[PDB]
């Protein structure tokens, strides 16, 4: 049971899901992040990149 | 003892970098110039 980072329900299998790897560490939900399915699809698919989330990137 | 360097994108980074793939004006998203 997962809660996401911005809306804080539940991180079902069957949404779309995003970790933030720049700290901290929280499951996330691709619509709630504000990010598109393109940069989605394009940021998973990519090797050498990774996602932060907001907070995490202020900082 | 292997290391690597992994670019950290923000949602707007990401959406901004996306947008750049889709109107062929960079390669990958990743693909930073200056
Ligand atoms: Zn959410
Ligand atoms: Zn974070």
């Amino acid at each position: 049971v997962y809660p996401c980072g911005i809306c804080t329900n539940e991180v079902n299998d069957d949404q779309d899901a995003i970790l933030c790897e720049a700290s901290c560490q929280k499951w996330f939900h691709r619509i709630c992040t504000g990010m598109t399915e393109t940069a989605y699809g394009l940021l998973t698919a990519e090797a050498s990149a990774v996602w932060g989330c907001d907070t995490c990137m202020a900082d | 003892m292997a290391a690597k360097v992994v670019y950290v994108f923000s949602t707007e980074m990401a959406n901004k970098a996306a947008e750049a793939v889709l109107k062929g004006q960079v390669e990958t998203i990743v693909s930073f110039h200056i």
